[PDB]
């Protein structure tokens, strides 16, 4: 420890606690919304209220603080996130004791603190990337803060560990714990009613941020116009040319991985990270290790950078390779008695077997039969008596008697030819989360070699404010939007199936195309620095 | 605010004659009690703890139980720091005696005072 490691211990930290929080924010959203009797749009209003306060400061903090004691400011920071999530648990605390009280065949103002503590987490957020980072690159030698950077987004995936182990014992235990006693509650947590204890999850990450502001507090500040600035940073070409490229790059990356589980339970059949925590930890402090270790210069990283994501397309094209059949759904994609396909999905025809008993068309109750041919609701598959449902009318056959019940129920899984390709699908999603990792640090790392030596915050800040804006917010909407326009059965809600073909092509060509498009940037961008150094 | 603990006491609790209306008070003392809810429970005897109302902080927000409902209003009192029910068009089935909860740091109970109703 020659100091710097000391704030380099601190900021590994901060980054655990921050990290943490925003794990505590996606987690314990469910019990507030069960709890607080908050409506939809109010509770991604209460969702977004983070967004709005980082983003409504987070350059001018970045920019004014670059000047000022700068471990000092971001230990502030860590203490306002440490008040926010006290302030985010204090609503508990004074409210009182919560209260909580087969489709067959016929022939309220407290949220406002859940609210405000949330927008000083933004604000906990927002001294801690653009300030601790550059903070960093001044004072640490040559080539080694890529490698700090390496590790302490390494470390920083030690805060969803423990949050997700904290959130599923927190949530395992009741709300009101050490109030009331533990015989008197008859609910259970698989209940729709159970709130567990968010409270005590926004008080561990509260108390945990705090006790990560200490150790800022006592660091010194060095080991041994606006518009005009902001100005200077938008007038360089190179830099709004890496900018547009990473929000591409970036809003290829969240518009997958946010919907890589529903892509998974569409495609393969299998429902809804032990062994990829490790690979991603591995790939980004190797990724620190191969700039730091080769000297790599600028254009190098940015060779290097190119070269990950190259390598992280090229498997990524592979993924049209391995799509599996589509579902045979009656009702759907083919009509009820199994005969004849349909031309489009919307205002199918009904069939003579499912014509008698009347029950509802947009009830969604999956079952399939012997023949595999998935049924969307037990009066629909003709099934009139259940112990498994038996009696089915709605399966032709040639005289087979036998062939006339044992439908279970649920999505029954595809064919074991595509089981394999999902295993395919799972390795090649780990060697992308690994090439994404080895990629990783450049971001950050070309960034305060761009710009002058002075302007390092300003632009950190600037950037943090377009990923956050442009590509953690729009960009699931767009994705969600396009990928939406392929449903197949709309749930009155969203929908409940996809059309497997459609959904696949749309969701794995926007981010390809998104991804082919910084990918020529790459081409444009190192070809503007081989010409400028 | 330099105090041990809050103590809340009832007041107005009283013997009435068949559907007529009561006026209970809940005063707290102690901690500032600007932020926090305050409840009514009841308890009949031969039956636990069951909740009637409650009131929130600045009295924006009024939630009843269903079983009394269009009759009890509860209201609020920043500065002398007590809460109020009116209670009218009463039934003997109501006949309990009325606890006061807030939950400023621990949940804190009053002592009672006997809502007794009779029939008529
Ligand atoms: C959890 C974290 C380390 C992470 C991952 C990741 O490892 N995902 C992961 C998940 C499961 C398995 C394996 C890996 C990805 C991450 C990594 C690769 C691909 C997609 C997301 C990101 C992330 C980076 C930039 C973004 F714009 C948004 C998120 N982030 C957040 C880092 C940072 O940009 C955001 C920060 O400023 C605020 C915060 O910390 O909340």
């Amino acid at each position: 420890c020659n100091g710097l490691k000391m704030f380099l211990a601190a900021l590994s930290l901060s980054f655990i606690a921050k990290t943490l929080g925003a794990i505590i924010m996606k987690s314990s959203i469910i019990h507030i919304e069960r709890r607080f009797e908050i409506s939809s749009s109010l509770v991604g209003f209460i969702d977004g209220s983070f967004e709005i306060g980082n983003l409504l400061v987070i350059v001018f903090v970045s920019y004014f603080g670059s000047k000022l004691h700068r471990p000092k400011l971001i230990g502030i920071g860590c203490f306002i996130m440490g008040i926010g999530g006290v302030l985010t648990a204090l609503p508990h605390f004074f409210m009182g004791y919560y209260r909580y009280s087969l489709s067959t065949c016929l022939i309220s103002y407290m949220w406002i603190y859940v609210f405000m503590g949330n927008m000083l987490r933004g604000i906990g957020e927002t001294p801690i990337v653009p300030l601790g980072l550059s903070y960093i690159d001044d004072f640490a030698k040559e080539g080694h803060s890529s490698l700090y950077l390496g590790i302490l987004n390494a470390i920083a995936m030690i805060g969803p560990i423990i949050g997700f182990t904290l959130g599923s014992l927190f949530s395992k235990m009741y709300v009101d714990i050490g109030y009331v006693d533990l015989s008197t509650i008859r609910i259970t947590p698989t209940d729709s009613r159970w709130v567990g204890a968010w409270w005590l999850n926004f008080l561990v990450s509260g108390l945990f941020s705090i006790i990560s502001s200490i150790p800022f507090f006592f660091l010194p500040q060095t080991p041994n116009g606006f518009f005009q600035s902001f100005k200077s940073i938008l007038t360089n070409p190179l830099y709004v040319m890496f900018v547009l490229l990473t929000l591409l790059q970036v809003s290829s990356y969240i518009g997958a991985f946010t919907y890589v589980f529903k892509y998974v339970e569409q495609q393969y059949g299998q429902p809804s990270g032990v062994i990829t925590i490790p690979i991603f930890a591995s790939g980004m402090f190797l990724g620190g290790y191969i700039i730091k270790k080769f000297k790599l210069n600028t254009v190098g990283i940015a060779k290097f950078s190119c070269f990950t994501a190259v390598m992280s397309l090229s498997f990524y094209l592979l993924y049209f390779f391995i799509l599996c059949e589509n579902k045979s759904v009656a009702g759907l994609t083919m009509t009820y008695d199994g005969n004849n396909p349909v031309t489009s999905h919307r205002d199918v025809p009904l069939s003579y077997c499912n014509s008698d008993c009347n029950c509802d068309e947009s009830q969604w109750e999956p079952v399939c039969g012997n023949n595999g041919i998935t049924y969307i609701s037990p009066c629909l598959a003709g099934c009139k008596s259940s112990s498994v449902f038996y009696n089915c009318s709605c399966l032709e056959v040639t005289g087979l008697q036998n062939r006339n019940y044992s439908a279970h129920l649920g999505e029954c899984p595809r064919d074991d030819a595509c089981t394999r390709k999902f295993y395919f699908f799972v390795a090649i999603q780990v060697l992308n989360l690994f090439f994404s990792a080895l990629g990783g640090t450049s971001h950050v790392m070309l960034i305060v070699k761009i710009v002058q030596p002075e302007l390092k915050s300003l632009a950190l800040g600037f950037h943090s404010m377009v990923i956050r804006a442009l590509g953690g917010i729009l960009a699931p909407i767009y994705f969600g939007a396009l990928i939406d326009t392929t449903c197949i059965k709309w749930s009155t809600g969203s929908c409940r199936t996809y059309n497997s073909t459609s959904f696949s092509r749309v969701y794995l060509g926007l981010s390809s195309m998104l991804r082919v498009s910084s990918l020529v940037l790459y081409i444009i961008l190192i070809y503007a620095m081989k010409k400028k150094y | 605010g330099s105090s041990s603990q809050v103590q809340l006491v009832e007041s107005g609790g009283g013997l009435v004659q068949a559907g007529g209306s009561l006026r209970l008070s809940c005063a707290a003392s102690g901690f500032p009690v600007n932020l926090s809810y305050m409840h009514w429970y009841r308890q009949a005897p031969g039956k636990e703890r069951e909740w009637v109302a409650a009131i929130s902080s600045w009295g924006w927000h009024t939630e009843y139980a269903d079983s009394v409902k269009g009759r009890f209003t509860i209201s609020r009192d920043n500065a002398k720091n007590t809460v109020y029910l009116q209670m009218n068009s009463l039934k003997p089935e109501d006949t309990a005696v009325y606890y006061c909860h807030v939950r400023v740091g621990r949940s804190y109970f009053g002592q009672g005072t006997q809502v007794s109703v009779s029939a008529g």
